[PDB]
């Protein structure tokens, strides 16, 4: 979710996340 | 003795010999039109490299080349592809796997370099390791795994030897091996069920030999009854003919006994063509094993959470002491370290116990192929306690297996460890190489150069101390101390007849018998008593490690000693302010004055422990007559030295005595008790360093060091 | 001089060899890799180095 | 002496060559200096008889001096005196 | 299609009853294909005779000792496991040895019916003393490969039967390993090395012989779907 | 490799510390790296702590300082402020941990909380002790550490490979995603930039392979040119892929096509393949590798590598070299590809030793032999006052050329003074698999390939499916990576899918398990991230619960373990076996890159000794370690013949060449030369050096 | 001694796969028996692949045709699963031209006299309006998998692209035996071999090349004397 068109990979992870990850070149 | 070349590098090593050979067949007419064929590949050049790189060694390297048995010959035959074949027995020798390592070629041109490496380098003249005798090209991991499943012996296996009576025969016994692989082949039989053959053309074992058959004779073709498994009648067949039968299950320590018993008893060759059969079936039985990794395997004990739980209480109970005030921060810390230890090892012996014989994790463990039960009990268990960036332990463990899977605190902790030891790894291999280039330094000159300087000087060996209940106690480092050593005087037995004549190898059966005598001392020939002028000469250097006979006389003796000491750096670790390791040995071998220094004393008396004010000082009043010694400045970080109970005062010591605890220094040795002491002294303290990881290195190649320290004399008067 | 200089402390090594004047006979085994002869060990002495082969009488006439 | 038949390199048996020496050296030059007679002998053949005789062995197809000279000290076909 | 190179045959006698084939040069990967099905062909298709059960009178109920003679009832039963003979009808035999007096009881002792043959008469078999009596009934049928011990199917009527296990087979022990020939100008072809042993019942050709024989018709089996399918010829000889 | 050589932070440069003189203290793990750098991945060489990366989380101040995020807690209750905190700051707060329960609204549901203090201390303080909080775990690991599935199973040597070998995996043909993967994948292949994503939404207009163009929802248009078959730094290949329709309706941020290891716009470095955990007769044997050959018939792991050829022709002293086909004495068969200018033709197929660029320099003039003079009026030859300088293709390399890039000084391009002419040559070729060829899993198990097996001869299943690889069962427990075995599980549940049966309720293990994680398709994409992922009761639920193949044969028990049978004998392995589906990729170490050889070649100036390197003939290197091995030996005859005629005596060089190829004896050796250059330097220095007779 | 002759039955489950049946065997020979029979099955069988093609707007393997939206490596990829079954000896050539908008699949290939494509909805290319495909593929028989004969080694010209042949009509080839094993040691095998083809022979021709193959093979053998 959140990339507009991304293939759907089912996550085993448990827990909510509140930052989402910033831009890995700035 | 054979390597697989790649035939696009063969092509390019032996162009020379090629071109000379496709002008021989007129393939071409002249050397330049030969040149053109072998650098645009023609079909004819692929018949031609066949014929001129057949029986024409190469010598392969890999580096870094830490010992000579990392430079060996092999008989090139061409393969396609471009990597070169190794043999999966010369890894151990060059220290080889095969995850991206690299090897180099060279190619020997002249008839003296053809035949050095034939005859002096090629890999199946060289078996066993020049440091101390133990075989190299031997069996390990895959090969150890399919021989100790071979030769195991499984109860209740199918079609087992039963004794049965009343209503029918025994029906476990099989007329010949032959007999028996059929019943296998059928479903009839286990590899590893106890059965009863009769065997024809192997040897039977000492006992039965001599009940069985005659004044001698077993004489192939002679039927005994056999009882055993038809896995260990397999392993048997590929021994030589006259070796007696076994019936052991083969565990790597049994297997390197084998090798070593026929390395001593029978030709290299023999030697040679049996490791290549054991390697064979070693191969076969290890993908017939059995042995995989699941998560299912990975077992956990049962009783984990209740002995964690058990601890928890008392690191708690300890942790709320602090908090009352009763006990300091430091004393704090150690009895926590102390509770984790005792859980670290409580949980793995609960895992011990919970782990079945027949797990592939125990079984990889327990044939001696690869591995160590920590290993295991980080895996399936609990990591236990972790170190600091500095080296301390810290007072919270890691509770999880990688099994369950580490947390996110307990993995960033770990980390600090891991991350020091693959940085500690790379400085040890530059150490260590600087020590190997500084001893090849000092002891170059050492060659044998004679084979009898006929002296009559030696040094005593200690040989299995007597105990008090009365029985001969075995020296624990006899292998390493007395055998390949030329005696010097005859032993005998009350002044009685000699055991044991001067001039003798002390082999295992000179040993034995030497204690079966009641004797405890021999005195034996040593390069620290040589005579000889340059060099040394054979006797006293006595037998060649690598070929099990007495020495040649040009052998470069120190090169081989200053390798055998400094190839095992890199697992000379320090522990878990005295020096332990690998800067131990540097600092025996450069003779300074060590970094936790004790004393020891001059001359026989009583003490004087006077404590002043809060360390020491210690005074030793002669026995004769003579002006007291004083040791002045003794801090009291150094504890007194203990023997049988530590030092007190007025207590009676002798010359050599170590009066704190420490490291004496040689310098002192040497001015207060001898030449001689000096040379005991330098020796076991540099093999207490090696024994604590388990390194074998003769004493011989120390004393080679040793003897190149003590040369000179200083001038006290013109 | 020449083993030593090649040890560590050239400098130091040379500055003394020159000032004593002194002299290398050649007899070790580094000396002898670095002006390109036979090391004096395994192969390379005068007991092994001089070998004299010949075949014996009988296999000399009898072919 | 029981073994399979050795092949290649390993022909003829070094501990039954090392019988007939003192040391691996002096079988070293021992074979050394006999394959270079056996060479000279090759590349002198076109013209007269020379110094140099032999192979006292009867070579293979194209076999090298130095196992032909391995074969001919296996067979104490010569002899040597050391320095 | 057409096999680049047909492949070749060689023996080589070790022995009397031993040999060592050489088959080659064999297509990439057929020295596995060929070399398996051989060894349990020769191990398993041949028909051979061999002893079922025996009958040693004196002995009811304690299978431990006989009574006169120095070896026991095992030394006996493998003794007579290790006899090679040869049959002809296909009915079970029996067969009786006796030996009175003080003596060695070799095979040829043992006077066959019309048809059954013994190949080692030399054999030692027991060891008679002190005026013993040896009285054997040996049971004689055919068979191929090794059945182990079958039990006493007419227990209540049969009492005396001792049954052992029967090594129908000629061909005692096959091993083979595979090779690789000709890497460079022919790309990685293969060479199966076989090695049978014998009984001296038949010679180790007679048994290969057989052996291509029975597995040319088992694969003629799958040949003989569609008669006119490519394969891959071999040429004449 | 891209995206980690940015967010790299290295402690050496000029301003900074040496390598040699820096400490050991300086190369450690520090509690304040929590958040700010990675402790993981770092090199494994000589630089082991003075290179690191950047948390994926973290930030710079204007100062210099990295920061890393935390969730402010007040009275106990986790609120949604995130506050960035330098290392000082945070030493004076305490903070919690990430995976801590929570009551839903924000409260701390235990007593006490696991925290870290000033020190690096890790505690237990009560619940409105707390005052910050991670806001996620793997807030400390970087980018390429986090696309390790089941690190915390993983020891932290064997994560430091395994991240440091992610970035060396080359491009493949085809490039397929993991079955098991993190979440990372995406976001680390969007970010990167080798993706070509929609700037602004539309819909696709008209889709080719060199060219995108979508028309935006206001009239406008905008085209995206493809980068086909360009060389990268390193010799691979960079294609882009377009993956939409011709009439679908892009949105902004959508990945509209794919680049060199990407499938479907995530990160795909490698091939999922069958595994089986067995040893095999000795061909994996201390870290080698079987593999089938259906991996290199049907291109599996098979990639295109393509390498760059320049010449150029400058002015000289005594005229101008050009470029032409008249080239100097050599026949009409090497010139038969060149066009009428003396380059290859495009689409030709070359050869070692191949000429590319005919040149020819301007010679002048010299004294010819006798002999030459002589061979020169019987054939009638001339003099040919120019030299033969071509560019041929260097040794052990083909290809088919692809591309010409030709400047020129009369076109007025931007060429160094001197230089009239600059041509470059591209030749691509496309690598099938080989032995010797070095392979890698996420988890650190590295190894070379020693066989190819056919496919006939592989352990098959009872399907008759054969297995792709077969790793090695010592190299697993001794090295503590069991990631690679929970990976090899879950591989085997994703390939054949499963179902839970929650007929009488949800069962116990599965009670934590996300909803629509309770059925799956075959090859499923699933995702366990790094420290909140599968456990291993799921693990085992998922195994125990999984579909039939064709015919209803669950193939793989309720352990993990299959039933093989041998390809040659034909008969069953006489135990289970452990297999499933492991991603493994190719590592850029391949053969046809590390071999080389010698005979004769080029050899140096001062000192006459080979030269150093593959980029030459290259000779090996003898060094002082070999000379002990040699000595200890005792072989005084090899150790001379190689420190003299194989290196340094240039009247013996010749020799040794010339005696080889007449057949003849191996002369003696002479003095070498670096002797009589050290006899000069110590004689230039004022030293009285002097050889003496007797 | 059993008198009972082994015999082959069949049971056929779809178009392209059946089952055998082989029984009574020996004790203990199933499982090679099944295994010498998928041995050659899965490596011996002879069938037809394409060789190389040449498609007219190229000139090597490494660029892209324009207007249609797989570039050449692909297209290559997409023809390696093309399943053709031809009759001739010498290699034929066959053709494929499409024009315009549309999708390019492997039953627009128009093949000659003697050779028949076996999938025709087979995805190859795509196209759009200023598309135009035109490539020509030649086909040859063999067995075994053969890599790309290089163009230098045949002389060929610069368009030409030479491909890897894959001729083996085989898929995937099982087996399982049951062993009876009764008390009175009368007992068997039973050999279920499963064969399964890519649907260019049936599975009854692909076990009888099979079965030629081991035939002239053992009759080696077998004319000892
Ligand atoms: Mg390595
Ligand atoms: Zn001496």
């Amino acid at each position: 979710n959140s990339v507009p068109g991304a293939p759907n990979r089912v996550s085993f992870a448990k827990l909510r996340e509140p930052l989402e990850v910033p831009g890995l070149l700035d | 003795h054979q390597c697989g070349l790649p035939k696009l590098m063969a092509l390019e090593l032996f162009k020379p010999f090629v071109m000379k050979r496709l002008v021989d067949l007129n393939h071409a007419q002249n050397i330049k039109s030969a040149k053109r064929m072998v650098e645009r590949q023609r079909p004819q050049v692929w018949d031609v490299l066949e014929e001129v790189i057949a029986e024409h060694p190469v010598l392969l390297n890999r580096a870094p080349t830490l010992h000579r048995l990392g430079i060996q010959a092999f008989e090139p035959m061409l393969v396609e592809g471009k990597a070169i074949q190794l043999h999966p027995l010369v890894c151990e020798a060059f220290n080889a796997d095969f995850d991206g390592d690299q090897m180099a070629v060279h190619l020997p041109l002249s008839a003296e370099a053809q035949a050095e490496a034939r005859i002096l380098m090629l890999s199946s003249n060289n078996i066993l390791s020049p440091a101390s005798g133990r075989p190299l090209a031997m069996p390990r991991l895959d090969m150890v795994t399919g021989l100790y499943y071979l030769t195991t012996e499984v109860p209740g296996d199918t079609g087992e030897y039963q004794p049965a009576s009343g209503d029918h025969p025994e029906t476990g016994v099989y007329s010949s091996p032959a007999e028996a692989i059929m019943a296998a082949d059928r479903g009839v039989l286990s590899v590893r069920a106890k059965i009863k053959v009769r065997l024809t053309q192997l040897r039977p074992p000492v006992e039965i030999e001599a009940e069985l058959f005659g004044h001698s004779g077993w004489q192939p073709g002679d039927a005994w009854m056999a009882e055993t498994t038809l896995g260990r009648v397999m392993f048997n067949e590929l021994l030589p003919l006259g070796y007696p039968f076994v019936n052991k299950q083969m565990h790597k320590k049994v297997q390197a006994a084998i090798i070593n018993d026929l390395a001593e008893r029978y030709p290299m060759i023999v030697v040679a063509q049996t490791v290549d059969k054991l390697k064979d079936a070693g191969f076969y039985w290890a993908t017939r094993s059995g042995v995989t990794v699941s998560m299912a395997d990975v077992l956990v004990p049962p009783r984990k959470k209740e002995i964690l739980d058990h601890y928890e209480e008392r690191a708690d109970k300890v942790e709320k002491q602090f908090q009352r005030g009763a006990l300091n921060h430091d004393e704090r810390n150690e009895a926590l370290v102390e509770i984790w230890k005792e859980a670290t090892d409580e949980v793995g012996q609960a895992l011990r116990e919970h782990y079945p014989d027949d797990n592939p994790i125990i079984t990889i463990v327990d044939s001696g192929a690869t591995g160590n039960f920590t290993q295991t009990r980080t895996l399936a268990g609990m990591k236990g306690l972790v170190t600091n960036p500095k080296g301390e332990f810290i007072p919270r463990p890691v509770k999880s297996s990688f099994r369950e899977g580490l947390t996110v605190l307990e993995y960033f902790i770990n980390t600090h460890g891991a991350r020091k030891g693959l940085a500690d790894t790379a400085l040890r291999t530059a150490d260590s190489g600087y020590l190997t280039r500084r001893l090849v330094d000092v002891s170059q000159d050492v060659i044998v150069r004679e084979h009898d300087c006929q002296t009559e000087r030696g040094i005593v060996v200690e040989l299995a101390e007597r105990a008090p209940d009365g029985t001969l106690i075995r020296d624990p480092y006899i292998e390493t101390s007395a055998y390949a050593r030329t005696l010097g005087t005859d032993a005998v037995d009350e002044a009685g007849n000699v055991i044991v004549e001067r001039g003798q190898d002390l082999g295992d059966p000179e040993i034995d018998a030497l204690l079966a005598a009641g004797i405890t001392q021999v005195k034996v020939r040593s390069v620290l008593t040589c005579a000889t002028s340059t060099g040394v000469c054979a006797t006293c250097y006595g037998r060649s490690m690598a070929t099990g006979k007495l020495v040649d006389i040009g052998e470069a003796v120190g090169i081989v000693a200053a390798q055998s000491i400094g190839e095992p750096g890199t697992q000379l670790t320090m522990r878990t302010d005295i020096t332990g390791g690998l800067p131990r040995v540097q600092e025996l071998f450069e003779a300074r004055v060590p970094r936790g220094k004790a004393p020891i004393a001059d001359v026989t008396g009583r003490v004087r422990l006077e404590d002043g004010e809060r360390f020491y000082k210690i005074t030793i009043v002669p026995d004769d007559g003579g002006e007291e010694v004083v040791y002045d400045k003794i801090s009291k970080r150094q504890r007194l030295r203990v023997f049988k109970r530590v030092l007190s005062d007025g207590d009676h010591v002798e010359v050599g005595q170590q009066l704190m605890e420490g490291s004496a220094d040689p310098h002192e040795v040497l001015r207060v008790q001898g030449p001689r002491e000096v040379q005991i002294h330098l020796v076991r303290e540099v093999q207490e360093v090696y024994r604590a990881q388990g390194v074998s290195i003769h004493d011989k190649h120390i004393e080679v060091i040793v003897r190149q320290m003590l040369r000179r004399v200083t001038i006290i008067d013109s | 001089w020449l083993s030593a200089a090649s040890f560590q402390e050239t400098t130091r090594v040379l500055t003394d060899a020159a000032i004593n004047c002194r002299s290398d006979k050649l007899n070790g085994l580094k000396e002898n890799v670095i002006i390109g002869k036979l090391i004096p060990a395994g192969t390379g002495i005068n007991r092994y180095r001089n070998i004299a082969v010949q075949p014996t009488e009988e296999a000399r006439a009898a072919a | 002496g029981g073994y399979d038949t050795p092949l290649g390199i390993t022909n003829p048996p070094i501990d039954e060559l090392l019988d007939r020496v003192s040391s691996k050296y002096a079988l070293v030059i021992y074979a050394a200096k006999r394959a270079r007679q056996i060479n000279d002998y090759y590349n002198q053949l076109g013209e007269g008889i020379l110094e140099y005789v032999g192979p006292l062995v009867e070579p293979g197809l194209q076999e090298k001096p130095l196992s032909i000279a391995l074969r001919e000290i296996h067979a104490d076909l010569l002899e040597h005196t050391e320095g | 299609m057409l096999i680049s190179q047909r492949p070749t045959l060689s023996e080589d006698v070790l022995t009397d009853n031993r040999s060592q084939f050489v088959i080659e040069p064999l297509e990439p990967g057929f020295g596995y294909t060929l070399g398996n099905s051989l060894r349990r062909t020769l191990l398993s298709s041949i028909p051979g005779a061999a002893v079922t059960s025996i009958r040693i009178d004196g002995v009811l109920h304690e299978f431990t000792t006989v009574p006169g003679v120095k070896e026991d009832v095992t030394e006996i039963i493998l003794n007579l496991k290790s006899l090679v003979v040869s049959s002809e009808e296909d009915e079970p035999v029996t067969m009786y040895l006796r030996k009175q007096g003080p003596g060695e009881v070799t095979a040829g002792d043992i006077v066959p019916p019309a048809g059954v043959t013994v190949h080692n008469p030399g054999m030692h078999i027991a060891t008679l003393n002190d005026k013993g009596k040896l009285e054997v009934e040996l049971v004689v049928e055919r068979g191929r490969g090794y059945v182990p011990a079958v039990q006493n199917r007419a227990s209540g009527a049969e009492i005396g039967r001792i049954p052992v296990d029967s090594i129908y087979s000629p061909v005692l022990k096959v091993t083979y390993k595979v090779d690789a020939t000709r890497v460079e100008q022919r790309t990685d072809f293969d060479k199966l090395i076989l090695d049978v042993e014998t009984k001296n019942s038949i010679s180790p050709r007679d048994a290969l012989a057989s052996a291509g024989k029975t597995l040319v018709e088992l694969f003629g089996l799958a040949r003989e779907l569609n008669v006119e399918a490519e394969g891959i010829e071999i040429g004449p000889s | 490799s891209g995206l980690t050589h940015k967010r790299r932070l290295s402690a050496l440069g000029p301003g900074g510390l040496s390598r040699e003189r820096a400490g050991l203290e300086v190369r450690d793990v520090h509690p304040s790296h929590y958040g700010r750098m990675c402790p993981i991945e770092t090199p494994e060489g000589p630089n082991i702590g003075l290179i690191g990366s950047l948390s994926v989380y973290a930030r710079v101040n204007p100062f210099g300082f990295i920061e890393t995020p935390y969730r402010k807690v007040v009275d106990g209750v986790v609120s949604d402020e995130i506050v960035y905190l330098t290392a000082d700051e945070e030493d004076r707060h305490v903070v919690a941990q990430a995976n801590s329960p929570i009551d839903a609204d924000g409260r701390f549901v235990e007593p006490r909380v696991l925290v870290r203090r000033k020190a690096g201390e890790v505690e237990y303080v009560p619940s409105s002790e707390v005052d910050y909080m991670d806001v996620s775990p793997r807030q400390m690991v970087s980018v390429a550490t986090a696309m390790i599935p089941f690190l915390e199973h993983d020891d932290a040597n064997r994560a430091l490979m395994g991240a440091n070998m992610q970035r060396q995996a080359v491009p493949l043909v085809r490039s397929e995603a993991p079955l098991v993967g993190t979440g990372m994948e995406l976001r680390a292949a969007i970010d990167a930039g080798d993706v070509v994503v929609a700037e602004e939404s539309g819909v696709i207009e008209e889709v080719s392979a060199d060219y995108i163009t979508v028309m935006h929802d206001n009239g406008t248009r905008r085209t995206y040119r493809m980068r086909k078959f360009a060389r990268s730094n390193h010799g691979t290949c960079a294609n882009q892929c377009p993956i939409v329709d011709a009439g679908d309706r892009v949105e902004a941020g959508q990945v509209i096509a794919d680049g060199p290891c990407t499938d479907d716009g995530e990160m795909a470095l490698g091939k999922n393949l069958l595994v089986a955990i067995m040893p095999w007769e000795g061909h994996n044997y201390e870290d080698a590798i079987i593999l089938s050959n259906r991996l290199v018939e049907e291109d599996v792991l098979t990639s295109i590598h393509i390498e760059e050829h320049e010449i150029d022709a400058r002015d000289t002293k005594l005229g101008a070299e050009e470029i032409t086909r008249d080239i100097p004495n050599i026949s009409d068969e090497v010139l038969a590809d060149l066009d009428e200018r003396g380059i290859v033709r495009i689409g030709a197929e070359v050869r070692d030793g191949d000429i590319l660029v005919g040149k020819v320099t301007p010679k002048g003039e010299t004294e010819l032999t006798p002999e030459e003079r002589l061979l020169r009026a019987i054939f009638g030859e001339k003099a040919r006052e120019v030299r033969d300088t071509s560019l041929k293709v260097p040794h052990g390399e083909s290809g088919k050329v692809i591309g010409i890039r030709v400047f020129s000084r009369e076109d007025e391009d931007e060429l160094p003074a001197g230089v009239n002419e600059l041509v470059r040559v591209y030749v691509a070729q496309k690598r099938k698999i080989s032995d010797g060829d070095k392979l890698a899993g996420r988890h650190g198990n590295k190894g070379v390939i020693g066989k190819i097996l056919p496919v006939e001869d592989m352990p098959f299943l009872a399907d008759g499916t054969p297995v792709d690889i077969i790793l090695n069962t010592h190299g697993v427990p001794r090295r503590m990576n069991i990631g690679q075995i929970l990976e090899t599980h879950l591989g085997w549940c994703a390939h054949s899918g499963w179902k839970v049966d929650a007929a009488k309720g949800v069962p116990d293990w599965a009670a934590r398990l996300p909803d629509e994680l309770l059925e799956a398709q075959p090859n499923a994409i699933v995702s366990t991230p790094v420290f909140d992922g599968a456990q291993e009761a799921e693990l085992q639920g998922l195994l125990s619960c999984t579909l039939p193949n064709r015919d209803g044969d669950v193939l793989v028990d309720a352990d993990g373990k299959a039933m093989l049978f041998d390809g040659r004998s034909g008969e069953p392995f006489p135990y289970p076996v452990t297999v499933g589906y492991m991603y493994i990729m190719k590592l850029h170490h391949l053969v046809d890159d590390k071999i080389h050889a010698r005979s004769t070649g080029p050899y140096s100036m001062i000192t006459q000794q080979p030269l150093g390197g593959k980029a030459q003939f290259g000779g090996q290197r003898f060094g002082e370690m070999e000379c002990w091995a040699m000595q200890a030996y005792g072989a005084a005859y090899t150790l001379q013949e190689l420190l003299t005629i194989k290196s340094d005596d240039t009247v013996g060089r010749v020799k040794v060449y010339e005696a080889i190829v007449k057949g003849e004896n191996i002369p003696e050796p002479g003095i070498p030369e670096s002797f009589k250059v050290l006899l000069k330097e110590l004689q230039s220095l004022c030293l009285n050096v002097e050889v003496l007779s007797s």
